[PDB]
């Protein structure tokens, strides 16, 4: 029923940079979560509602949208911070999560 | 029906329920004006107060209303909420007890040539006074005076369909017997105002039985 | 589609315009909207003694001006009287302050005239359980003195005039009560010097 | 059912021209009659809304000044007149009734008229 | 999100595309809906004369 | 009915089964009107209808 | 003008709920004051022990969710909101003999730069006391 | 708070108010119900009737 | 005020292939109608409340759309159906008819 | 707070494989348990819901007639089972615990298990 899609598939950034990810859908939300997976292990929660930050998250991050259309910031790069971000919904019947933008070095 | 489906979808697309629905401005709406009663439930004679239960016939005409039997399957007759169209205020001047406007539980009835047939129940209390000269071997008159609280004589006209009440459902009283009630169409004007309001008043003459 | 003239001049004057019954039309501000009022009384229907009640029946007219409901005349081909709800727009809370229920308001609400000068009327249809007390010393040939009180639980002076604009209230529909006789109708206008 | 006009006439610019429509085969009331014209570049626009039985008419905003509009319930025929003419009015006039329901359409047509300036 | 077998039915039956409150079920023109009363009696709680 | 009541009773929720057999039994107190025939008393039957 | 532009800016669907009560943080008393006006006895009851008053209950609270300063808005420092629209406790009276807790008619009220709402309705009220009716008709009457 | 906005707001976007709620069908909502009496108001002899709160 | 185009202009089909002709409108509406004009002659209602047929009307067609985007489809073409459609509105003050579309063979 | 689940399996296709998840360091019941696939080229898909309190089941509509979800109140651990194995299963199969209220997330992840067909 909404199939969502992100952008840009594979993009880099040096230390120090502005980082903007965007996820789109089908049709209209209001909530949308976004979870980041390392090489190897296992992902872990880390924004949900669109806009709030989980437990052991750094508070650099940002995220914000509406309607369509949502994206994540990132004011500060970091050296760790090379993995796989996923956006996915549950407000609509079933379950479907994101492509994964692979940030990388 | 699905064509009685979207011939609902189609009629209220676009309605103020808020405007007086003539074609052309400078036309008054034309109401024809009925009341049945049910019964006559007490005249108090120590309050000088009567309470009655009413029929209000109101017919009337709408522009905006109209529709074709032909291209919607056949359909000739809808039942619409009065909340939804426009509808006139008759209200009875010499009134007693409460607010005066009728409400609107009750459903219209709408013919494809516009015609809106509305037809709400209420009790009334009227004010009427008595004379006890002769008791109880007398005769008593008792007025109610029906007619539009804003719009004027240019903008409605009220017009009878009888000359008097119904009188055909009417629910014996075993105390009171009715002898005669007319109707009667005036158009007067008040000492506020510089134009003519038309109203129409009826009339029951009862006889207590002895 | 087919619309009348005064489809497009209530589309003209709410919508349009973004109308806002909540705010009084002040141009400027501390602005006193001069309201202006009269009472013709209709019926003398109960004086009861034993409960101190009188229940009339009255007519109030109270009229002001209002600014933003204004429109050109030969524009919408020739409309000067326009009729609307009365739940739309701006109008003070004038009511009883003396009455045996709890009902201070009108629970009626006709529709209401406005016309090119942005002149309003409202003249709603009410009976009142007013209370007054009775003086009962020279029973039955006696004097009652009761007393009406209208005015606003929103406003004040500072917001507000409140102009009476006869000294009597009028006579004119009036039908004669058969138990009692109107011998005088004054009315007054009541404000305190060192209390705004 | 039927609809008649008049037949193609020439005016030269400057000059007011009257065309009819007399329709039979139906009760000439309860069905309006529009005023549609039809240019050669096959872009047909509209005129006017009359309804026979009062003569309530509406105009489009772009001809309010120029078209005129009467009936005749006798005969049951209608007058359409044009004033001002100029180069951009050589066209097709049809006259179309249709029930004033809603649909909402021409249910009938006529043949056209045809207006050379 | 989560719901129920009877959320479902509720939203596939009463549909506003559908469903309306104010057409009476007739097939075609002319059929009479027959409807059935039968009344049951609690109480005469009171008769005043 | 004595009051102006003609409105319809409360609005208890109803039963409607797979095949589209709608019951519903609204309970209501009525005031009912009747005429007392009052020659014989207290020894007295009544129609009330 | 300014009332319409504050009037939106203050009450958004996005940032104001009239339903959650304005507390800064967890455990705070939200000091509610009122006093009451009584207007007139119209009825002390006897038979059935119920007194009829009228009163001007008069009550305010300090909302922090409607707070502005008054230069951007053009000096303006009072507004007129209907009462139901904005955060209300629900002060009602108990002893009473009907089911009639609430008040009648939820008139406007007047909230400040400040913050400090005061909200002032009508509300008639049958109550129900006890009446001490050893001494007839010389008598004190306690009624709460 | 802000906390209470977003959850309110999260709260009521799709809830049907006319479906009974259970996570199965078979399953049925058990209500535990007390009643407490504040006064009682009169208890009418003649017209056999009792008026509580 | 609404201003309605047609797509395409010029168009043709064989017989017995699917007709697709869109007609697209400025803001949103709900009800839209049909008139076929041939060679020479006057218009005909042919479509009324954006699906339903007129009266001599062949049951191959279907008209169908919503919002801002409608279309009339033809699923069996035949060579008495080369003719000119126009897609005309009366919800949005004044009267406006479509381009025209012109299917021919 | 751990997820426990078993080691990758070698099964031919055609014949069902069951995998487990037995999770500890938070109270098992009032959350439920979130099973999730992901493919060889790292874009993951949603399989199922079960709540171990109960045992009230939501699949997805694409896996409706070949997942099998069971839980297991005395050790507290859950039991997937899958049919119809096909070389378009070989994935990895993560079991997932999070809190049934309105964050409605995958609060705890487990370690995967590896199915090659
Ligand atoms: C109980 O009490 C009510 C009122 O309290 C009485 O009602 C009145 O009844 C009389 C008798 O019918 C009514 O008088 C009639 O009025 C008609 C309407 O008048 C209009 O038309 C005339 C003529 O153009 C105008 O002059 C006038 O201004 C109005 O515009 C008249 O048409 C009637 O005239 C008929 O009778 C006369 C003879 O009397 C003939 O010469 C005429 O040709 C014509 O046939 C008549 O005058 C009166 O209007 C009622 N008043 C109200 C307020 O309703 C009840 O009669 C009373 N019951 C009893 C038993 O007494
Ligand atoms: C029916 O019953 C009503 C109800 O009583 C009567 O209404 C009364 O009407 C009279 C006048 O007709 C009122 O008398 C006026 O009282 C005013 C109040 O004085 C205030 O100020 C003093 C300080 O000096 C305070 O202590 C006091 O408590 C008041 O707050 C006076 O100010 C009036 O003075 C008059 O003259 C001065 C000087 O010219 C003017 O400035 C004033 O405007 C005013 O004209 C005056 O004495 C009385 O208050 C009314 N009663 C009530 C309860 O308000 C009706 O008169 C009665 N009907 C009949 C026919 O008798
Ligand atoms: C309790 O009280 C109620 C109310 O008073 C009584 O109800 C009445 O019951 C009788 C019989 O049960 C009803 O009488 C029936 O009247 C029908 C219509 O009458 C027509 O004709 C008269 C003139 O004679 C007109 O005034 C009237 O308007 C009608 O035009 C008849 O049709 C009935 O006939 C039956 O038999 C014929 C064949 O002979 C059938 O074809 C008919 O269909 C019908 O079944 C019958 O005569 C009367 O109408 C009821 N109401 C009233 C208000 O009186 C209860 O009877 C009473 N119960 C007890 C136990 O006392
Ligand atoms: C008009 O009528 C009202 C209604 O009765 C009277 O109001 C009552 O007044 C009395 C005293 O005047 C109040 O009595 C108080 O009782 C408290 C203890 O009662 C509670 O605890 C017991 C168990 O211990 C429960 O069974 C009971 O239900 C209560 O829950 C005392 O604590 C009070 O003492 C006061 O003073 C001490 C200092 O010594 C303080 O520390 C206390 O905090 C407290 O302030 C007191 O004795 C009674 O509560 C009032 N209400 C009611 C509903 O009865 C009015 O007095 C009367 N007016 C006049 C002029 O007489
Ligand atoms: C627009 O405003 C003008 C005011 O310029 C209105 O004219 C006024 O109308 C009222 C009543 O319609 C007149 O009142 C009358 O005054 C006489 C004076 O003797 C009095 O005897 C009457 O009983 C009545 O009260 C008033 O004189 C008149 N003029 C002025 C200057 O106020 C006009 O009615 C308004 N409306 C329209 C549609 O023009
Ligand atoms: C579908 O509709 C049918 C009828 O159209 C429903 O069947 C009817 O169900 C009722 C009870 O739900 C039966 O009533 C009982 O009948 C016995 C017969 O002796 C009677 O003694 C009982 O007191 C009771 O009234 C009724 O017989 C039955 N059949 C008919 C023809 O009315 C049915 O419930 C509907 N629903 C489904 C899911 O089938
Ligand atoms: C906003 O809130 C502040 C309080 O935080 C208001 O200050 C208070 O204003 C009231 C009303 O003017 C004062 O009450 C007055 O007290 C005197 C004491 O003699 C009394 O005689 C008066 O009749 C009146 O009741 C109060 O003293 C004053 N101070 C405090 C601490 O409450 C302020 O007026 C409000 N307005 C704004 C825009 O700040
Ligand atoms: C509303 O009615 C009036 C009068 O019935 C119409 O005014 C007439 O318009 C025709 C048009 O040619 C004139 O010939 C008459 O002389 C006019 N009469 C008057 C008294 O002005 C008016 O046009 C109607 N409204 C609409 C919209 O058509
Ligand atoms: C609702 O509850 C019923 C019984 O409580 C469930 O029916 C059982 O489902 C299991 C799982 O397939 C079967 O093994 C049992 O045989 C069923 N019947 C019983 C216990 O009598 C039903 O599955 C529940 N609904 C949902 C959606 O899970
Ligand atoms: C016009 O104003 C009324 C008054 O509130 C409103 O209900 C209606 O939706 C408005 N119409 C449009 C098209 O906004
Ligand atoms: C009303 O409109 C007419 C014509 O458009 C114009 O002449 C007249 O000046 C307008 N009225 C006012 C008060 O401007
Ligand atoms: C039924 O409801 C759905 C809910 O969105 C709606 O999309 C659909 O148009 C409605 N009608 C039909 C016939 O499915
Ligand atoms: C509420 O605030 C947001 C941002 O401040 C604004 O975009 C929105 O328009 C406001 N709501 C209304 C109804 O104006
Ligand atoms: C009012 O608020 C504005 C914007 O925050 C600020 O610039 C100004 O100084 C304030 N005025 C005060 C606090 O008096
Ligand atoms: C006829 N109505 C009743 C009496 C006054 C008149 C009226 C005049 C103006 C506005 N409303 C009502």
């Amino acid at each position: 029923q909404i199939v969502l899609t992100q952008s840009p598939a594979i993009m880099s950034a040096s230390p120090g940079e502005k980082v903007t990810m965007t996820c789109s859908a089908s049709s209209s939300m209001t909530y949308m979560h976004w979870y980041q997976q390392k090489s190897g292990t296992s992902p872990k929660r880390w924004i949900y509602d669109t806009s709030q930050l989980a437990s052991g998250v750094p508070a650099r991050f940002r995220g914000s949208g509406s309607g369509t259309s949502f994206s994540l910031t990132i004011s500060s790069m970091e050296a760790e911070d090379a993995a796989t971000y996923y956006c996915q919904q549950w407000s609509s019947n079933p379950l479907t999560f994101g492509g994964g933008t692979k940030l990388e070095l | 029906s699905e064509a009685e489906h979207r011939l609902f979808e189609r009629l209220f697309e676009d309605y103020n329920e808020i405007i007086r629905p003539v074609a052309n401005v400078s036309d008054p709406v034309i109401i024809h004006f009925e009341v049945s009663m049910s019964q006559l439930v007490k005249v108090d004679e120590v309050n000088q107060i009567m309470e009655t239960n009413l029929w209000l016939k109101q017919i009337w005409n709408d522009y905006k209303l109209k529709w074709n039997p032909s291209d919607y399957g056949g359909a000739e007759f809808m039942r619409v909420p009065a909340q939804k169209i426009w509808k006139p205020d008759i209200v009875l001047y010499n009134n007693a007890v409460g607010d005066f406007q009728v409400d609107d539980k009750t459903k219209a009835l709408l013919k494809y040539t516009g015609e809106v047939t509305w037809i709400p129940p209420a009790i009334f209390k009227s004010s009427c006074k008595i004379d006890v000269t002769y008791f109880p071997f007398d005769y008593q008159n008792c007025t109610m005076k029906f007619g539009s609280w804003s719009y004027d004589k240019a903008k409605i006209d009220l017009v009878l369909i009888g000359s008097s009440m119904n009188l055909k459902d009417y629910w014996e009283s075993g105390e009171w017997a009715i002898i005669k009630a007319p109707g009667y169409k005036h158009d007067i004007k008040y000492n506020c105002c510089e134009e003519i309001y038309p109203d129409i008043t009826y009339s029951l003459y009862i006889r207590r039985l002895p | 589609r087919v619309a009348n003239a005064e489809e497009k001049l209530m589309d003209d004057l709410l919508n349009k315009t973004r109308y806002n019954n909540l705010i009084r039309p002040a141009t400027s501000s501390s602005q006193l909207i001069s309201i202006k009022l009269q009472l013709s009384l209709a019926q003398l229907i109960s004086v009861n003694e034993r409960e101190q009640i009188m229940t009339t029946n009255v007519w109030l007219k109270q009229e002001w001006t209002d600014y933003r409901l204004t429109w050109n005349s030969s524009r919408y081909e020739g409309v000067n009287i326009l009729r609307i709800p009365a739940k739309r727009i701006w109008l003070p809370d004038i009511v009883l302050y003396n009455n045996a229920d709890g009902t201070y308001e009108v629970s009626v609400y006709t529709n209401l005239i406005v016309r090119s000068n942005g002149s309003v009327l409202w003249l709603p249809p009410a009976i009142y359980k007013s209370a007054c007390k009775i003086e009962v010393k020279y029973f039955p040939f006696d004097q009652q003195n009761c007393t009406l009180k209208f005015r606003s639980w929103t406003y004040d002076h500072t917001e507000i005039d409140m102009v009476l604009m006869t000294p009597t209230a009028s006579m004119d529909d009036f039908t004669p009560s058969g138990e009692w006789d109107i011998v005088a109708l004054p009315g007054r206008r009541t404000v305190n010097p060192q209390d705004p | 059912v039927q609809l008649q006009q008049s037949g193609p006439e020439l005016v030269r610019p400057g000059v007011s021209v009257k065309i009819s429509c007399k329709g039979s085969g139906y009760t000439f009331t309860d069905y309006a009659l529009y005023w549609v014209r039809q240019s050669h570049a096959k872009s047909l626009e509209w005129i006017g809304v009359i309804n026979p039985y009062s003569g309530n008419t509406n105009y489009n905003q772009k001809f309010k000044g120029k078209a005129t509009m009467t009936v005749d319930k006798s005969s049951s025929t209608a007058y359409m007149e044009l004033a001002r003419l100029t180069s951009d009015d050589s066209a097709i006039y049809y006259c179309a009734s249709g029930y004033d329901g809603y649909p909402y359409t021409m249910d009938y047509w006529g043949p056209g008229a045809s207006v050379t300036v």
